[PDB]
């Protein structure tokens, strides 16, 4: 997963799953990469599906 | 199995939008982004209760697709959640509107405007869009938005969560219900 193009204004709303530094399951990769710009880079990938 | 239950697809899972049918032959609408490269459509995460495959799909510029049951034994109900859906409509601006979902479950709002624009990146630009401030999240995708017993739009897309509140882009039915030449019941 690469973050760099984002953010994106709008994301589609399937779920597949990532898992966060933070321990939060993000829906899909959308959300996920929104999350790491809002957090200024700090969040990072754990692994792939539910944490 | 009717609008807005979950259904599980080999990349993920989404939720029903609404029942409809052409004929005798029976189908299913969903967000498009949802049936693109997906074919067959099952109706738990373990995969043992086949629904049925993808036979179109329009994504992006729109966002719709359409799964034609092969489950011959599983109900077909022509509602979402318990609510019957006896007519589709147009949005308009102001109209209230209501949404069901997989993740969120059932969640309301109203239409704030219509003929949108959003673009999810990567050339993926989806055109002619009605845009709320109903929520919606992850497997959300492709469930209804509806208002009393009128079916209104798919959801495809926004952003925000439930939590502390977003904005939600909606294919409108009608234009999917057209293209299919099916028809709610």
């Amino acid at each position: 997963v690469d973050c760099s193009e984002y953010p994106k204004p709008a994301c589609t709303k399937e779920y597949r799953p990532l898992c966060g530094s933070d321990n939060k399951t993000y829906g899909n990769k959308c959300n996920f990469c929104n999350a790491v710009v809002e957090s200024n880079g700090t969040l990072t990938l754990s692994h792939f599906g539910k944490c | 199995i009717s609008g807005g239950d979950a259904i599980y697809s080999s990349t993920g899972r989404c939720s029903l939008g609404f029942n409809v049918r052409s004929g005798s032959t029976y189908y299913f609408l969903t967000a498009g982004h949802c049936t693109d490269g997906a074919t067959t459509w099952w109706a738990n995460s373990a995969r043992t209760t086949v629904l049925g495959t993808t036979s179109g799909s329009s994504f992006p510029n729109n966002d719709y697709g359409i799964v034609r049951y092969t489950n011959t034994t599983i109900p077909k109900d022509g509602t979402v959640g318990g609510q019957d859906i006896t007519s589709a409509a147009n949005a308009t601006v102001g109209m209230a509107v209501t949404r069901r979902g997989s993740t969120t479950g059932t969640h309301s709002g109203s239409v704030t405007a219509l003929n949108a624009t959003v673009n999810y990146g990567g050339g993926d630009v989806v055109y002619g869009m009605i845009r709320t401030n109903v929520c919606a999240e992850p497997g959300d995708s492709g469930g209804p938005l509806y208002s009393g017993t009128r079916a209104i739009g798919l959801t495809s897309g926004g952003s925000g969560n439930c939590s502390s509140g977003g904005t939600t882009f909606f294919q409108p039915v009608t234009e999917a219900l057209s293209a299919y030449g099916v028809s709610v019941y």
